[PDB]
């Protein structure tokens, strides 16, 4: 799974990743 | 205390997508 | 505007607010 | 303003929706 991928991001980029992660994790 | 700490780690050291997924 | 509203949230609740704010503007 | 400092501020003292909208 994509959940094991490691990221190093800050600010807007971190927020956008958070958004996309929760967006992927939904039914 | 938890999300602010995780966001600092993600920005300065790196973090897994699973660590962020816990907050959804 | 709606932007001046104050919130006091942590963790999972902060994240949900953040997501709603970005979907709104 | 690290995003982690704003997340700490929002949880412990409050913040405006405007301050979080800048990180979108």
């Amino acid at each position: 799974s994509w959940m094991e991928e490691v990221i190093k991001l800050c600010g807007r980029e971190l927020v956008r990743a958070q958004i996309a992660i929760c967006g992927m994790s939904t039914w | 205390q938890l999300y602010s700490a995780l966001a600092n780690k993600c920005c300065h050291v790196g973090c897994t997508k699973r660590s962020l997924a816990r907050f959804c």
